[PDB]
């Protein structure tokens, strides 16, 4: 129950790291929903 | 309305260009510090559910991996500064990055469009 909540909380998957700015841009970047 | 949509508009020149990707390096090092943190954090927690789902509820391993979630979580409700402020710092940079980043992107295309 508590436990479940913890995970639900943290479990949560985070978007890869942005990478460096090559010249021209390389990767495409966007808006992450991040949950609230 | 967060600051960077309303500083960060369309860039019309290379010298904007350059002062864009200039203000990304300035806080990409913390960014990239920070979002390793919450990888590192997360990843602890994501094994433990995977573990629970994958575990009969009638095993002792099940009630080893209950108490292991509790410490843990007593790890990250303890830590110094606080675990939300840190995501929140994450989130919020991860996002200002990427917009700048995109506004740099989309520039780069318009400009391949011409020559």
């Amino acid at each position: 129950s508590c436990v479940d909540e913890i995970l639900k909380e943290m479990t949560h998957s985070w978007p890869p790291p942005l990478t460096a700015i090559h010249t021209p841009c390389k990767t495409e970047p966007s808006k992450f929903p991040f949950p609230t | 309305l967060p600051d960077y949509l309303i500083k960060y508009i369309a860039i019309v020149s290379y010298e904007q260009r350059q002062n864009y990707k200039d203000d990304f390096n300035a806080e990409y090092d913390e960014y990239r510090a920070l979002h390793a943190r919450m990888e590192t954090v997360a990843r602890r927690f994501i094994k433990l559910d995977a573990q629970r789902k994958r575990l009969s509820p009638g095993s002792k391993e099940y009630q080893n991996v209950h108490e292991e979630v509790l410490q843990e979580y007593q790890k990250i409700k303890q830590s110094s500064p606080n675990y939300h402020e840190e995501k929140y710092r994450c989130e919020y940079l991860h996002n200002k990055l990427a917009h700048i980043k995109r506004m740099i992107g989309e520039f780069d295309q318009q400009q391949a469009e011409s020559w």
